Formats: C-alpha cells, sequence, structure tokens
C-alpha cells in the first residue's frame, strides 16, 4: 500500500532550508 | 520515569558511504561504537532509542526527548517501549557480522540513497537474507531526498514498488527521511509502534545467549590494584537471566600447546550486567547486554569471541564437527555487480556456512538432492534447528547461494 507516503513527501518538500 | 531495558531488537541495513550511523544518531543521540581495546571486536555497534508517545496529530505523535515542549502540549510523555539498535555494515568484504546481527533481529530497516543508481545488488542480497532469517517486518527508508528533484524521487519510489512484489514482504511501509537535516523521524517512530508488534515470550523456555561483542574495562593512568572484570557483550533471544548465576561459553578453548585437549567449556560467574546505561538486576530477552563476568579481560580483547553460544548451568546442548544440512538453492546469484547462474554443488570444496551467528568454513562430502553432509574445521554447536545462510566462492570474495536447516 502506497497512499500516506505522498502526504509525507509533500510535507518534506514544504519544510526545507 | 522507570529505567526499563530493551524489549525488541531492531536492525538497520544499507551500503558503504550511504549513511547508517548518521541515521542512527538522528534517531537516538548516543554515538555509535565503531565510526583498539574498547568496542573493537566485530562490525556491529551499540545504540539505544526511546519510544515515548504523547496522546492527549496526523503523523506527529512520537518524540525523541523525555520532556514534551516541541509540538504544543506541555504534559509529560507516556511510557511505551525502549529499543536497542543493531547497526550492521553493508560492505562487499564484511558480511559475517551482518549475518550474526540478523540472527537476533526481529525488525528490519532498509536504507537506499536517492542520487545513486536504482538497482543495487548488495541491498537485494540483504533483503534476501532478511526474508530467509524469519523476518517479515521491514520498513523501507529513503536516505538522500534533499539533493533530488520533485518527480525523480517519485519515479524512484515507483521503481522500488515495481521491484518489491514477488518477495515474502508484502505490506512494507515506505518513508522518506533526512539524516543530516534531522526531519520526519516522528513518522518513522509512529510506524515502529503501528506495524511491528512484540512476539510472545515466557520464563518457561531454557536460557540461550549469543555473544557478538567483547569488552575489556581497563583505563590508562590508574593503578593495577583497581581492576575490573571481563565484559561479554551478548544478546538474548530466549531465557530470563538474573544476577547470581553460572554461565558457560560452549564451543571450547585452547589453553596448552603435544598433549590432547580435554578441557571443558569456559565457566564464568556473572558480576555485573550493563544494559542501556545503568546496571540492572533482571535481564529481559530481546536486547544486547554487556554481561560482565569473571572471565579474563585478556580474552575479551579483539577477534576471539565473534558469534559464540552461551548457556546457564544445568543444561546440556550438543557440539558437532560433522553436520547434517537440508538445503534449498536459488536460480541466479545475488550480490554480484551482471548476474550469474547458480551451479550445482561439487564434492570437496571450501564453502562458508553461517549457522546463526557462527562464521565457519565447511567442506562437502556427499550430495544427494536435498540433504548434504558437511565437515567443519572450527567447532560449532547445535541446540534446536537454527537458521542457516550459505555462501560460496566463485570470483575473489564470498557470494550468497541459498538457505539451509539442520535435520536433528
Amino acid at each position: 500500500v502506497g497512499l500516506p507516503y505522498s502526504e509525507l513527501l509533500s510535507r518534506f518538500f514544504n519544510i526545507l532550508r | 520515569i522507570i529505567n526499563r531495558q530493551a524489549t525488541i531488537n531492531i536492525g538497520t541495513i544499507g551500503h558503504v558511504a550511504h549513511g547508517k550511523s548518521t541515521v542512527v544518531r538522528a534517531i537516538s543521540g548516543v554515538q555509535t561504537v565503531r565510526f583498539l581495546e574498547r568496542n573493537i571486536t566485530i562490525k556491529l555497534g551499540y545504540a539505544n532509542a526511546k519510544i515515548y508517545k504523547c496522546q492527549e496529530s496526523f503523523k506527529s505523535d512520537k518524540e525523541i526527548s523525555p520532556k514534551c515542549q516541541r509540538p504544543g502540549c506541555p504534559g509529560r510523555y507516556k511510557l511505551v517501549r525502549h529499543v536497542s539498535f543493531v547497526d550492521c555494515p553493508g560492505h562487499d568484504i564484511l558480511m559475517s557480522t551482518m549475518l550474526s546481527g540478523a540472527a537476533v533481529m526481529d525488525a528490519a530497516l532498509l536504507l537506499i540513497a536517492g542520487n545513486e543508481s536504482c538497482p543495487q545488488p548488495q541491498t537485494s542480497e540483504h533483503l534476501a537474507a532478511i526474508e530467509i532469517m524469519k523476518l517479515k517486518h521491514v520498513i523501507i527508508l529513503q536516505n538522500k531526498v534533499d539533493l533530488m528533484r520533485e518527480e525523480s524521487a517519485l519515479e524512484h519510489q515507483k521503481s522500488i514498488l515495481k521491484f518489491i512484489r514477488g518477495t515474502i514482504a508484502d505490506g512494507a511501509p515506505i518513508v522518506p527521511i533526512s539524516a543530516q537535516l534531522k526531519y520526519n523521524i516522528d513518522a518513522v517512530n509512529e510506524f515502529i509502534v503501528k506495524t511491528i508488534p512484540v512476539p510472545p515470550r515466557d520464563f518457561m523456555i531454557s536460557p540461550r545467549l549469543i555473544v557478538i561483542r567483547s569488552f575489556d574495562v581497563n583505563k590508562p593512568g590508574a593503578e593495577i590494584e583497581d581492576l575490573k572484570g571481563g565484559v561479554a557483550g551478548g544478546s538474548i533471544l530466549n531465557g530470563v537471566f538474573k544476577l547470581g548465576d553460572e554461565i558457560e561459553i560452549r564451543p571450547g578453548i585452547v589453553t596448552k600447546d603435544k598433549g590432547k585437549i580435554q578441557c571443558k567449556p569456559i565457566f564464568s560467574n556473572i558480576v555485573s550486567l550493563f544494559a542501556e546505561q545503568n546496571d540492572l538486576k533482571f535481564a529481559v530477552p530481546g536486547g544486547l547486554i554487556g554481561v560482565g563476568t569473571k572471565v579474563d579481560p585478556t580474552l575479551c580483547r579483539a577477534d576471539r569471541l565473534v558469534g559464540q553460544v552461551v548457556g546457564a548451568k544445568g543444561h546440556l546442548p550438543n557440539i558437532y564437527t560433522d553436520i547434517e544440512i537440508n538445503y534449498f538453492l536459488l536460480r541466479r546469484l545475488l550480490g554480484v555487480k551482471k548476474q550469474a547462474k547458480v551451479r550445482k554443488l561439487e564434492p570437496n570444496e571450501v564453502l562458508m556456512v553461517n549457522i546463526g551467528s557462527t562464521a565457519t568454513g565447511a567442506r562437502v562430502v556427499a550430495v544427494k538432492a536435498d540433504m548434504a553432509r558437511l565437515q567443519l574445521t572450527s567447532p560449532a554447536c547445535t541446540e534446536i534447528n537454527e537458521k542457516i545462510a550459505l555462501s560460496r566462492r566463485i570470483e575473489k570474495h564470498w557470494r550468497l547461494i541459498g538457505w539451509a536447516t539442520i535435520k536433528k
């Protein structure tokens, strides 16, 4: 199952230096 | 806060120069053992993590600090679990240590970097090993994501998904985490609680201990009249230990060099147990404990005690020189950079057989179809059945072939 990964990825993209 | 020891063993796999130690550091805080006398014995280090939950959103739930001040709620964290990390290196030369680590492991963590190539043989080999040695709880982690593009990472993920379908691991969670920037570890922590449960373990089972690392407690500057005993860094799968028991190291030792050897297994009484940070009376199985015994500090120095079985007084296991194995072979070789077909086993050839934690060289005598007889150079012990990984030589260094079980 690969569905809540996308949200996590998005979050990661959002929070960066 | 109660000082409870390790409950379940979690191991981490990857590749050289990829980043595993850094990841471990990010997770916990206390620096790894590796990175002459102290720590140096094997390839695996020693780390400890904390699982404390704050339930009073989305992914943010678990934390690394004992006091909750970061997310919002000022209330104290609830005690869930305490875990010990077994970090095994992913190098082409050293694999015995990794194999040893695997035997004790109950949970696995895969690490693949983003910027490098998608199909790596070593990682595949590791996965295969995990599949073999009764492990199904696998979490896939992406290491270097910050240096990668928006769609490239997605593509990589897709490729990974495509790859992992026919394997034993079916519902494996995938998490992207930064090692150098320290982010998204909360999700990982949450997953640790969610997907992986603790297997049933009871007092009734006979004590069995496996020693991976060796320690000598000697400090320069101080006088000799203040000495400390030899410490054996050993992990337990089954059997609860308490302070004040007799322990024996099974395989045997050479003390005299003319004259036939007849000396018994190395007997030692427990002096002090080193778990997590501070000494404890009871030893709960499912973690690595520095068992300080009456054994010599000179014996626990370097490459002498790597993967050896330890038993308590009042129990008798068997020692074997000739072993009866039931093997199963794979189609194509894993680990080679190019893939080569696996040949049928030839009589009289030096092959490396890894029974649980032991690193032994064995020669084949008779081949039928499924049953094989092997002659060992260095002594090995058998208790129940044990999980075995087989390795052969074709080009320069060792390559994995398949799995085996002892029929006794």
